[PDB]
RNA sequence: CGGAAGGGCACCACCAGGAGUGGAGCCUGCGGCGCGCUACACUGACGGAGCCAGCGAGACCUUGGCCGAGAGGUCUUGGGAAACUCCGUCGUGCUGGGGAUAGAGCAUUGUAAUUAUUGCUCUUCAACGAGGAAUUCCUAGUAAGCGCAAGUCAUCAGCUUGCGUUGAUUACGUCCCUGCCCUUUGUACACACCGC
């Protein structure tokens, strides 16, 4: 039969591995959004 | 009359809301038939029709006779007469044709020279004539009125449009 | 018309409507006496303004009070506040402003919440 | 000035009226203090 | 154009069960959406 | 003051409609930026100017689990203050925090001690983001790992594509404190997939060669099921975005 | 359905067991008026409710 | 904008900024002429001070803070229709 | 890369308290861990008497009349919660606090009630005698307690969300510890201070 809505994803070691590698890339690059102070 | 007050008003509005005269049909008018046009015919001529008949060099009364397969009677009013008289010297030969004992002059009681208004008043008041023209906006006007025979000039001779008795 | 005033005592959810006029010395809590308040131990608490200021103008003056809303504590505090506000309104309007100032400063000396309301508005740190 | 007139509750008169040796009446100083005296030692 | 009466023929509708006749008049989409517009009108005027 | 706040709410709805028509005009004029060759209003007012202040609040009569959980929320959030809502009402609550002068509110809801709902309101008549949070993993639950560094953290947003996601990243960027240190040694992530944003605290260092992190703090999945223009104490203001559960494409459509 | 709320209904006599309800739970449902919804949670006190 | 000043400032803009239009706007009086009459009778007050001339443009704060003068018959019959008279404040 | 100084902050610190959990039973979320509910009686139990709110308005909810201890059912009619206050009874005994179990009986719903669907009546009267190791959390309408209403796209029904009532002890200081953070170029502008 059919379902009505998206399933809530359960989180696996491989998922958090891919995540933490993406984080490692973004922090090695040091590229991440920050709310920097408005100049002047 | 501030704009944000108007904004609040239209949002409130959406949230809340969520002697005459009728001219008779003529007695001579079956649904689009116009049974009142039988020989002899009674036709009404325009300046454009005159000048284009000169250009295509066709005869006026002989042309409408051969086009309409019977006898026909020509009419011009004082509006189109003064319109020819205003055109004047270059169409003096057109005035010479327009003055003729065989064409019967019809009088009018009008202020100005708008022969369009004159003739469209005539056809809105009579519905017994046949209009013979070449003009485009007036053609669309006599087209949007129903049950009336338009005959235009074009090609080698005249052409009838709305008359059911084409032959 | 009769010299009469109308005030309110307003606690947490308790509203008390008071109607005050010169009278014979009767106090009617919803048609019952002030000797017939409910919790039987806050009878002194509702008695407080009367014995604070004396009984004579209350002999002069008849008051009718009708109360809605609030628990018992809110109710009786709204009642005595309504009493003080109605009496100071009458003794301002129809009686002397000097005497009004006297009873006002005395009631402010003992307990201001009979006059003004206590709004426990919240605060964050 | 015009807007202060139209939006004022209290009276506001006209602002003002719009070579040769000329004297300045209002002094922004006590008029008898030396410039070196008004100068701070740090700033010199 | 090109269609049969056996194709456009008929699509009838069945009724409420004879055992659930205590709660009659089975609701269909048309009665549902009209109930919906009336309830939305009441909701909107309550909002006003 | 009722007249004042009503005038501010009217101007707020007018300004949001103006931002709306200007955004549609921006989509219209996007075609000419290629032919030849922005934060919100209430977050544009105080983007990097003022430090925010957030009040975290329980719904009502909470469990100890919710107590410690909102405590952990405060621990993750700079300039965050606890509130045990006991016999407090919604309107007087929002009005009292408006009286105090406040940036943002986060109030929590649950079922049987299990946190499952989080709503964030912007106090200067700002928008509200309504989330269902489920997959809660608490530091209290896991271990006595110590304490958070509580330095102004670094932010990592992932998979923010639509302008709805742009409004989201604006709101989260502005709820976190302005002007971080370049060497802020704790970093937060914003990991989006399948319309399920999920977050974990991360302290991090760079090695002799690469980088090394530690996941710490909380760990869960939330999902924005609503965004309203007005505040939460409205319950009637115009919804800016509504989730459609009962539709054809519901288990398939992304960003809705 | 034998008990209804705003956007909520309590439905009996569809399953024999709450185990059957849990085998078919979290699921897309619709009804004869055409309208959509979802079966979410079994009722514990009766079996197929 | 700058076109808002080069175009939109009107005699009608300053006229709705005028006081009795604001009274009729906040529905102090049902009609603007009755608002003018209330202005003449001084049954209103504009923040700290009451007023008597209709020829008044009101700053936005005083628009938020304008009302009737105290112990006025008009506000008293307001509280009489609402049946909420509080003679303690000589309302 | 390290050390040192100075300053600030913290119911993850100090300090004063409070309240639970963990002990018994029941419910419920996790694989033996967690969240709640009821008790352990005298500030208590029981019986009369009095009665004070608010949130909530998409064959249904009902004023009244009838009998039946009750549960209940019947005919008609339209589209005011508990805790609380007074009196009385009981009295320190796992006692009358506690109601777990079991039997018996009577009613309603349902084809059918049987494995009591459900309520009521009487009899049976267990554990629990204030909760170790510990645990948490907190500074005012706060904790807490009480009851009321709605389920209004996520999630919820021995459950969530609103609402009212009553209503406190102790701090409101400190970095002494536990940390954690900032500074160690006045840079800036008077006067003063300071001066690797
Ligand atoms: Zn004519």
């Amino acid at each position: 039969f059919d379902r009505t809505a998206k399933p809530v994803p359960v989180i696996t070691s491989e998922v958090t591995e891919s995540l933490e590698d993406m984080i490692r890339r973004r922090i090695q690059d040091s590229n991440f959004d920050d709310l920097q102070r408005r100049t002047l | 009359a501030k704009k944000t007050r108007k904004f609040g008003l239209v949002k409130r509005t959406l949230n809340t809301k969520k002697t005459r005269n009728i001219p008779q049909v003529s007695s001579a008018l079956f649904f689009q038939y116009n049974q009142a046009i039988k020989p002899p015919y009674q036709v009404l001529i325009d300046t454009n029709f005159i000048n284009f008949s000169i250009q295509k060099k066709v005869d006026i009364v002989r042309g409408m006779m051969d086009c309409l397969l019977a006898k026909c009677n020509p009419l011009i009013t004082d509006c189109v007469m003064a319109e020819l008289e205003k055109l004047g010297p270059k169409y003096r030969i057109a005035l010479k044709l327009a003055r003729d004992p065989r064409i019967k002059r019809l009088s009018c009681s009008h202020k100005g020279t708008y022969a369009d208004d004159c003739l469209v008043h005539r056809v809105l008041q009579h519905k017994c004539y046949i209009v013979a023209t070449n003009d485009a906006g007036l053609k669309q006007r006599i087209r949007k009125i129903p049950g009336i025979p338009l005959m235009s000039v074009g090609g080698h001779a005249y052409v009838i449009e709305k008359l059911p008795d084409v032959f | 018309a009769v010299p009469s005033v109308q005030t309110f005592g307003k606690k947490k959810s308790a509203t008390a409507v008071a109607h005050v006029k010169a009278g014979k010395g009767l106090i009617k809590v919803n048609g019952s006496p002030i000797t017939l308040v409910e919790p039987e131990i806050l009878r002194f608490k509702v008695y407080e303004p009367l014995l604070l200021v004396g009984l004579d103008k209350f002999s002069n003056i008849d008051i009718r009070v009708r109360v809605t809303g609030g628990g018992h504590v809110s109710q009786v505090y709204a009642i005595r506040q309504a009493i003080a506000k109605g009496l100071v309104a009458y003794h301002q309007k129809y009686v002397d402003e000097q005497s009004k100032n006297e009873l006002k400063k005395a009631f402010t000396s003992y307990d201001r919440t009979l006059l003004i309301a206590d709004s426990r508005r919240p605060e964050p740190k | 000035y015009k807007l202060d007139v139209l939006s004022s509750v209290h009276f506001v008169p006209k602002p003002a009226s719009t070579e040769t040796p000329t004297i300045s009446m209002e002094d922004a100083q006590p008029l008898y203090m030396s410039n070196a005296s008004s100068l701070a030692p740090q700033e010199i | 154009k090109l269609v049969h009466d056996v194709q456009k023929k008929q699509h009838r509708e069945r009724s409420q069960l004879t055992s659930r006749s205590r709660y009659g008049f089975l609701e269909k989409h048309k009665d549902y959406v009209k109930r919906a517009q009336d309830f939305h009108r009441k909701q909107s005027t309550l909002k006003v | 003051m009722l007249r004042r706040q009503a005038r501010e709410r009217r101007e707020y709805l007018y300004r949001k409609a103006q931002e709306l028509q200007d955004s549609q005009l921006q989509q219209k004029r996007q075609i000419i930026k290629q032919a030849l060759a922005q934060v919100d209003d209430e977050y544009a007012a105080t983007s990097g100017i003022m430090d925010p202040r957030i009040i975290v609040t329980t719904s009502r009569d909470p469990s100890t689990r919710l107590s410690q959980f909102a405590k952990e929320i405060k621990l993750l959030f700079p300039n965050a203050v606890r509130l045990n809502r006991g016999n407090y009402v919604m309107p007087n609550l929002v009005d009292a925090c408006k009286k105090s002068g406040t940036t943002d509110l986060v109030v929590l809801h649950e079922h049987r001690g299990v946190p499952t709902s989080l709503t964030i309101s912007h106090f200067p008549h700002g928008p509200t983001a309504q989330f269902s949070l489920h997959n809660v993993v608490m530091r209290h639950d896991i271990i006595n790992a110590g304490n958070q560094s509580e330095v102004n953290p670094h932010l990592i947003f992932d998979n923010f594509t639509t302008a709805l996601g742009k409004r989201v990243v604006c709101i989260l960027k502005h709820l976190f404190n302005a002007g971080p240190k370049k060497d802020s040694e704790r970093v937060i992530t914003f990991a989006n997939r399948g319309d399920f944003i999920s977050v974990r605290q991360h302290v991090y260092v760079r090695t002799r060669e690469g980088v090394e992190i530690a996941e710490v703090g909380p760990r869960f999945e939330m999902r924005l099921f609503e965004l309203r223009l007005g505040t939460l104490e409205n319950k009637d203001a115009d919804v800016e975005w509504q989730l459609r559960r009962f539709i054809r494409t519901a288990n398939k459509k992304d960003y809705l | 359905p034998y008990k209804i709320f705003k956007n909520t209904a309590f439905i009996k006599d569809m399953f024999s067991s709450a185990m059957e309800v849990a085998r078919f739970e979290g699921a897309q449902i619709k009804t004869v008026s055409g309208i959509r919804g979802e079966i979410k949670r079994a009722l514990s006190k009766p079996e197929g409710h | 904008k700058i076109s808002d000043l080069e175009n939109k400032v009107t005699v009608s803009a300053i006229c709705r900024r005028r006081l009795p239009v604001i009274m009729h706007r906040l529905k102090m009086a049902e009609t603007i002429q009755d608002a003018v009459k209330f202005i003449e009778q001084g049954h209103v007050r504009v923040g700290p001070n009451l007023i008597n001339d209709p020829a008044y443009l009101v700053t936005r704060n005083m628009e938020d803070y304008v009302t009737w003068v105290d112990n006025s018959k008009i506000k008293k019959t307001l509280l009489r229709y609402r049946n909420q008279i509080d003679d303690f404040d000589f309302s």
